[PDB]
């Protein structure tokens, strides 16, 4: 999954 | 221009510039740092580049290196890359940017000047990469213009793997062959005019980044360029 945006 | 070098191992690290979290270790290039217990440090990037610049106008090259990925659990990140960029290129963002891009601009091809062959151990949701670990060719974007599946058997094998990267200056083609002892073989090519992207100087080297649970070690490295004349 997304982890730093 | 014409340049060649050879490191059968890295017992000497004589013309290597280290930046960020990269350092020499047990006759290798360790691209990302470890703590006092040997555990990989989260969210770091490191560069090990050959310090002498060269030019790409009217030039072909061949380079080969050996490498090991060491993982300490399931979900390692983020990988490493062999890259070409200008001589003043800084270590850029850790994580899935691989030390080669900044978040703002990482997919904008007109805001970057960097070409790489990436070994990517983490599937980034943030720019919808393909759903597997992969090897790829990057041209001014963290979104690989050409990409192929990198088998997990091989990622986690802890073998000393071999990469061959070569650029034909006449046909304007960059190509990577990657091989694993009793493992997989990988082939990628892309038409790209490196002399047009890099009209001046460049340096070649390695960028690694975490991420988590991962250390990237280069064991050997040779390079030869020659003029196409
Ligand atoms: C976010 O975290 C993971 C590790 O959990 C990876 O480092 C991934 O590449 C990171 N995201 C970005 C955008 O760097
Ligand atoms: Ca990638
Ligand atoms: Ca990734």
């Amino acid at each position: 999954g997304v982890t730093s945006a | 221009s014409e340049l060649s070098f050879n490191y059968p191992n890295f017992q000497s690290v004589e013309d290597i510039t280290f930046q960020g979290g990269a350092s020499p270790r047990n006759e290798t290039l360790q691209l990302t740092p470890t703590d006092s217990n040997g555990i990989p440090i989260r969210q770091r990037a490191g560069h090990a580049v050959y310090s002498q610049p060269f030019q790409l106008r009217d030039t072909s090259f061949y380079t080969t290196f050996t490498f090991v990925i060491r993982t300490t659990s399931n979900s390692p990140a983020d990988g490493f890359a062999i890259f070409i960029a200008p001589p003043d290129f800084p270590v850029k963002r850790y994580g899935g940017y691989l030390g080669l891009f900044e978040p703002n601009t990482a997919t904008n091809t007109s805001a970057n000047k960097v070409v790489a062959v990436e070994f990517d151990t983490w599937v980034n949701t943030e720019w919808k990469e393909p759903r597997y670990r992969h090897i790829g060719i990057d041209v001014n974007s963290i979104v690989s213009v050409r990409v192929t599946r990198w088998q997990d058997k091989d990622v986690f094998s802890r073998s000393i793997a071999t990469a061959h990267v070569g650029y034909d200056g006449i046909s304007k083609i960059l190509t990577a062959f990657v091989t694993y002892p009793d493992g997989g073989n990988y082939v990628l090519s892309h038409v790209v005019d490196l002399a047009e992207i890099f009209p001046g100087d460049v340096r070649i080297g390695f960028s690694g980044a975490t991420g988590q649970y991962e250390t990237q070690y280069i064991h050997s490295w040779s390079f030869s360029s020659t003029s196409t004349n």
